[PDB]
């Protein structure tokens, strides 16, 4: 039990898509520190937001 | 009529040689099989897919 | 690790990778205005023969 809830940690702490952590807390809704938005139109408000918790231990 | 310079070859010229550029542009990528070949085609996009070569490899 | 592999992998094929079937619709395209615009260069070049007579 040790060593799994360790690597449940290293996970969330190594969890990353182009060089950015994913599993942090960073996109959540309560505390954020960065909000992810993808510009899915081709005008200029066309954007929709993903929220994504924090997942360590 | 003008027998000194024929306008409507320069258009034509002009024309066929900017065509001619897309068609050896679409051989470059038809025969590497990707998308991007030379910088500049996707300069952000090149930056990103290396980055995940990386991370693939 | 093979997990994250295979999703890394897939957007890195998304944009480096040429989708083949549409490249073809832009050869063709392409190709065929390279004939249109070369029967045309032809075509005006014999046109000031005209003024001759």
């Amino acid at each position: 039990v040790s060593q799994l809830v360790d690597e449940i940690d290293r996970i969330a702490s190594q969890a990353e898509f182009n060089k950015m952590k994913l599993l942090t807390g960073a996109f959540a809704r309560l505390n954020p520190t960065a909000s992810m938005w993808f510009h899915i139109g081709a005008n200029m408000h066309q954007r929709e937001r993903v929220y994504i918790e924090t997942m360590n231990t | 009529m003008i027998i000194n310079h024929n306008v409507s070859a320069i258009f034509a010229h002009r024309t066929l040689k900017s065509n001619d550029a897309n068609l050896s542009k679409d051989i470059e990528k038809l025969s590497s099989g990707m998308r991007i070949n030379k910088a500049g085609d996707d300069a952000s996009g090149l930056a990103v897919s290396e980055k995940m070569r990386t991370q693939i490899a | 690790l093979m997990n994250a592999y295979e999703n890394t992998q897939a957007s890195e094929s998304r944009i480096r990778d040429t989708d083949m079937a549409e490249q073809m619709t832009s050869f063709t395209r392409y190709q065929i205005l390279t004939q249109a615009a070369t029967s045309m260069l032809a075509q005006a070049n014999m046109k000031s023969q005209s003024v001759m007579r």
